[PDB]
């Protein structure tokens, strides 16, 4: 989910929600599928 | 403002003047003017009532209430959208739009022929008399006494009765606590402070809150999580 | 090396406000709601006491750690440099 | 007085 | 708060006014009024008694409890949902949201028709009479000593009873316990601050501690380790 | 704090103070209130001792000891994790975390419904009789000596019987020795640096001392060699 | 060379507030409230000491031996270039 | 200090203040007042005797000496480890688990230490007595002098108010004592030859020593050799 | 003496950093949302 | 006075 773009906000605090929006929940920027996807990229090509 | 305006009358102001001895020719009818001159002096809006009344304008023209004192909005009866202040010069003068409105004495002039407007206004709160009826806020309450105080004085300090240094004593007694008033009565309290603080952060800016009535201006700005 | 270390004096935090509640909208809103005219005020607006109970700005306990770390860092580039030489094994001799 |  | 709120009564603060010979015409009913423009003027929300009570709002207007002065916050009994301010010109009124509130008198105008409301609000504690009731602090006693010794000197030096001198040093010694007594009131104390250290020093910043009762506003936000 | 807090009564104040011819009016009555204000308007808390108490918190609420002054912390009987600061505006009331409290009375409202919770707290050191026991450190002794000749002193000049430039040089001595004995009190000693030696030099931060009972706040933070 | 030492006077710690407590407090917020209306400062704020007691900041033991530093750095660099030249083994004919 | 600190009775500073046809009326009572408030209030502590005792700790409690003004260092009688200060503010109350480093705290007659059963070595100081039970004080004249005119300063000051002492006699008296009480101050701390070498040794370190405080400061001013390689 | 002189004011409000900041910040994610496409500034040239 |  972290790859398919979904936050888990119990997983990097503890919690004290389960309606989506950012004066309560937290924006995900995907900036680890650029990294995956050039390994990806690469096996088909070798 | 944090604390609630409890009412209390027009005399308790001079249960605290008539402590002086100086101060001891002073009658509810110096007081009923004095008062006036304070309450309109500070400008403070949470000293008013606020009231909401529907008036019928007849031809540009409307018969606007006994007891106002300052309009806050003027808003169509049937659309609701709110009616801007008129920079036109001729209004209702013909040859040979958004609308608005403009207000001199017991008269509004409108920009429209015939329609129905609320008007939310301000008054002042009164009495089973006909008197204004003030805080029991006893900073608004001490402020008041060296307002009433200091004209007292001004007066016997013109007539020669009353020393250089006990007019300048009480003109800067009243002068700390007539800024601390409009300090008592203007600062946001803890509920307040959300309705500017939701208003303030805005990723997406409101700007058209006039066309309301001001309600949405505290509302929180939700953003969707992608 | 701990940070800049602000002076922070409360006496204008404004009426009927709690010192946390006042710090969370501080916060959060990059404007703070003073109150000069307030009773402990009394003395430098009208005049009993210094006037610098108004004024002057906010202290800083702040001391300069990240000059000593910066020098004792300009220390071992020069001591790691001394030591390739006298072995005669320099940095081009390593990559 | 004042100024002190 | 580093210290307390221990209460006594009124007349302790006239045990220690009347050591002064020049203050020894005072009363009961003078500490009164003197105590209670000062308790107002010094704002300390530690001196006030911090109640609870859930009203029910009968359509747009609530009744108000007698003892109240400031209302921290007012939040719906079934929900939880804590009110903001009342930014709206035309609250009840129709033509042809989030819940909010706006208080003037014994009456809440809110947002909401039909429903009950807790209103966290403020009070003064009272003694076996009903009087209020003051803390043993001996800063607040001193100076609560010095703001009844400064407005008794005042009348004397407008009567001429009194030298310039003899004033200028009680105005002097009331300015610096005047903000003694405030910063005595309002400094945090080794338990508040955690309060504060908890709410300053975050990685996920919580912005929305409104809508609960304040309640998660100092809890430590822990993060996981991975 | 360098020196040690060797404890002496109240009439120990009245050796020095009777040696003035002036202030030979001074009671043990007067030397108990002036040595209260004094206490309280310095703040010093190596004056105060140090007592740990164990209450029942029955329905949010517990008793609080008949000597409390001020209260170092609270922490929970069984754990042993010290309750922060309630933020809370509505603790004990239902609709339809961390732990907390707030103390005003002679009552804690704690969040915890049935607990035990044990108390650190301040009190003023007794005697045999009934009377605050005072240090005999001869900094803390001249300038109370010095406070009680101010006070008096100020009640001479309002009547006209001292020198104004005789209240100017007691105003000013005692202003040099009162920021001189707080600085006697409030600067560490040797043994005292270190728990500020090894609480400053820190690699890994430590920063959550307050769960604890501020027990390690001097722990010297020992790295492994590797 | 130890670092730049800060002179740090207390005479601005709250009251009832431990100095060990007020500094760790102070680490972990950056802001160190301090209590301007103490009784400690009843001197410059009433008139009857200096104003230097209530303002002027805080003072600083700092030597330069860091500069001191610098000029023995670069006098084994000019000495090292001199002996290299005097044996006719240059820098780039080491490298 | 630079000088040795030579014991002398309280009655030579009588030589000196009577000297002054005005303060005749001073006494030994009225000298042994105002001689506790100058020792205190100056601080110096080269002024006090440097004592060693040995007490016993029986449930996270001690017992005092009654000499006792400043405590330098308490130690442990069993393995020389120094005890720093109790930060803890529930030292020896249990949890009802009924569940690291030693401590201590000192507030009257009584040490409170975060050790249950031991012996603890306690450095103190203490005023030095005479034949008779008075304070003895030092020789220094820079220090009799400025204890001469401490008690004229403060038995002026009781003229005054009585209006007994013209304005510019006290502000004189006021000034002439405000130089020899720093004076005095530096006279007393100013570190001899001798002890500005225990200073060569501490400041001037290549590798740094930081535990001087669980030792009792003994290697505080000793040199830092280094190996020639 | 200042109705003869003090030289003539200025309504001037710095909406010159304003609207620069913005541009900074627009160009800042223009960017970022390259990165995460994968589709650089190099990539359509 | 003032000024010291």
């Amino acid at each position: 989910d972290l790859l398919n773009g979904r936050l888990h906000m119990s997983d990097l605090e503890l919690v004290l929600i389960k309606a989506a929006y950012i004066p309560d929940r937290l924006q995900h920027y995907p900036i680890m599928n650029s990294k995956l996807n050039v390994l990806r990229g690469e096996e088909s090509k070798r | 403002m944090v604390n609630n305006i409890n009412w209390v009358k027009l005399p308790v102001i001079l249960d605290r003047l008539l402590r002086h001895p100086l101060l001891t020719d002073l009658n509810l009818e110096t007081a009923i003017q004095y008062t006036l001159d304070f309450i309109s002096a500070m400008g403070l809006p949470n000293v008013y009532v606020d009231k909401i009344e529907t008036i019928d304008i007849k031809e540009y023209r409307g018969e606007l209430p006994c007891d106002l004192i300052s309009i806050n909005q003027v808003r169509l009866h049937k659309n609701g959208i709110a009616l801007r202040a008129m920079t036109d010069n001729f209004n209702a003068y013909p040859t040979h739009g958004e609308p608005s409105f403009k207000t001199q004495g017991r008269v509004i002039f409108t920009s429209i022929k015939h329609e129905k407007v609320d008007i939310s206004y301000k008054a002042i709160m009164l009495d089973d008399e006909g008197l204004p009826l003030i805080p029991d806020n006893p900073i608004f309450l001490k402020t008041l006494e060296l307002y009433i105080k200091k004209e007292w004085f001004t007066i016997l300090f013109d007539m020669g009765k009353i020393s250089p240094a006990v007019l300048n004593n009480t003109q800067q007694e009243y002068a700390f606590k007539a800024g601390q008033c409009n300090n008592e009565f203007v600062i946001p309290s803890v509920s307040e402070m959300e309705a500017i603080t939701n208003m303030w952060n805005q990723l997406i800016p409101r700007v058209t809150e006039f066309r309301r009535g001001f309600k949405n201006l505290g509302d929180k700005e939700y953003i969707r999580v992608h | 090396n701990w940070g800049s270390i602000l002076e922070l004096d409360l006496s204008k935090v404004p009426k009927g406000w709690d010192v946390g509640k006042w710090m969370y909208y501080a916060r959060v809103n990059h404007i703070a709601v003073i109150d000069s005219f307030k009773e402990g005020t009394i003395g430098a607006s009208t005049g009993k006491l210094a006037g610098a109970l108004n004024n002057a700005g906010k202290g800083m306990i702040e001391t300069n750690i990240g000059n000593y770390i910066q020098q004792q860092i300009n220390l071992l580039e020069f001591i790691k440099m001394e030591m390739a030489d006298v072995a005669g094994i320099s940095k081009q001799r390593e990559g | 007085t004042s100024l002190p």
